[PDB]
């Protein structure tokens, strides 16, 4: 799967 | 989750006063220069903020048609606080399902819609544009070159963190966190409502926060009990909320809701920004959940300051040329 | 002659100290930057010269950094 950035989630 | 979220919503103990209610017209660059954007703000109406929102009855199916039925969206499983992935069309079907028919509670908090049709329907507060590092510091020819509307890192030409759509069903809860990179956040309740628990970024509370993350016992401990002081506050429909760098916060959704918001770094609370970044590093946050190109941006910030003050450029010749061409448009 | 806020002066000294102290494999010098050591050197000079910024006069209502 392609890598993502700027994903909002706790921990 | 072994703590009872219903008592955390009913108790009167989260009674600190951290938030300032402001009129939009007073939220300007002078205010930021004088205050350093240190205080959480609520704007009960949008007069003077310079926002634009879509039509007031805009639905999740409208969001879907603007970004694409086949757009992959990160969804949060509320019970676990872990991520899964589905298409926007699948998300829409879940959201349009009656409450009693939904198997689990899922929340979408991470749909960045820059470079889609939805982008021009939403404008953030004007003052943010004047101080956002993305708009003011990142090489403009890079930003303008972005074509990808997803957050695929290999296609990303700048930190694509400016405009997010959040879609939350009744009962959703996001556990305590600090927004990525120590970003400040603007957050507009287009429809529905949210309840926030707010905890200030004192050195003591940030140590508790890191310790709570390193313990792995976040399902077991409600952090707002472990701190010195915590404000629980309700945001209603049409309010706009600004959260300063480093504020530790958790959110509950009492009704189906749609939110538009976004992240920004700025030059008035750099120390806190760096501090948050270093908590992410030490607690081993995967890059996926962090501010893209963070240190890169910081280098560009130094260059812009030097250039604007002394007129000495530390950009490559080619980047100087790209910038000059843009100055002539 | 220019007046920065103390927020910015403090911030920029943190920033320079931070980037200068990262090792090569974590520095993330971006592709647009020419000589990052000379940029650092310059920021240090600049912050010394701006250390006497008048907090009143810095409250201009206009950011220092803007595109022309
Ligand atoms: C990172 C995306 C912009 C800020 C909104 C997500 C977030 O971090 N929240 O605190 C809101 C969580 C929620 O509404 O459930
Ligand atoms: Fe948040």
């Amino acid at each position: 799967a392609p890598a993502t950035g700027g994903v909002c989630k706790p921990h | 989750r072994t703590f009872d979220l219903e008592e955390k919503l009913q108790t009167n103990k989260y009674n600190a006063n951290f938030v300032t209610f402001m009129e939009g017209k007073d939220f300007n660059v002078e205010y930021i220069q004088r205050g350093g954007l240190r205080d959480p703000l609520i704007f009960k109406n949008s007069d003077g903020l310079g926002i634009k929102m879509p039509d007031p009855d805009f639905t999740v199916n409208d969001v879907k048609m603007c970004v694409g039925s086949r757009r992959m969206v990160d969804v949060m499983d509320v019970n676990t606080q872990k991520g899964i992935e589905m298409t926007m069309a699948q998300w829409t079907r879940y959201y349009e399902t009656p409450e009693e028919e939904r198997e689990k509670l899922y929340n979408v908090i991470s749909l960045e819609f820059s470079h889609t049709r939805l982008e021009n329907m939403v404008q953030r507060p004007s003052t943010v544009d004047f101080i956002d590092w993305v708009d003011n510091m990142w090489p403009r020819h890079l930003k303008e070159s972005q074509t990808e509307s997803t957050n695929a890192i290999l296609e990303m030409q700048y930190p694509k963190v400016q405009k997010y759509c959040l879609m939350s069903v009744r009962g959703c809860y996001t556990d305590f966190h600090v927004d990525f990179g120590g970003t400040s956040v603007w957050y507009h309740i287009h429809q529905g409502g949210k309840v926030f628990w707010l905890i200030p970024p004192t050195a003591h509370n940030l140590e508790l926060y890191e310790n709570w993350l390193l313990s792995g016992k976040q399902g077991d401990i409600f952090l707002g009990d472990r701190v010195s002081d915590c404000q629980r506050i309700e945001l209603k429909q049409g309010y706009t909320f600004v959260i300063p760098s480093g504020w530790i916060h958790a959110v509950y959704t009492p009704t189906d809701t749609l939110v538009f918001g976004g992240n920004f770094l700025h030059s008035f609370n750099i120390p806190m920004q760096l501090k948050i970044y270093s908590i992410e590093d030490r607690t081993r946050v995967p890059n996926k959940f962090r501010y893209p190109f963070y240190y890169e941006m910081c280098w560009y910030v130094l260059e812009r300051y030097v250039y604007c003050i002394t007129n000495r450029s530390h950009l490559t010749k080619d980047f100087q040329k790209e910038s000059l061409s843009m100055d002539m448009e | 002659q220019v007046h920065l806020t103390h927020f910015e002066l403090e911030g920029l000294r943190c920033l320079v100290d931070k980037l200068e102290s990262l090792p090569l494999h974590k520095k993330c010098v971006p592709t647009g930057i020419e000589d990052e050591d000379a940029l650092i050197a310059d920021v240090k000079i600049l912050l010394e010269e701006l250390a006497s910024s008048d907090p009143k006069l810095a409250l201009t209502g206009v950011p220092i950094v803007q595109w022309p």
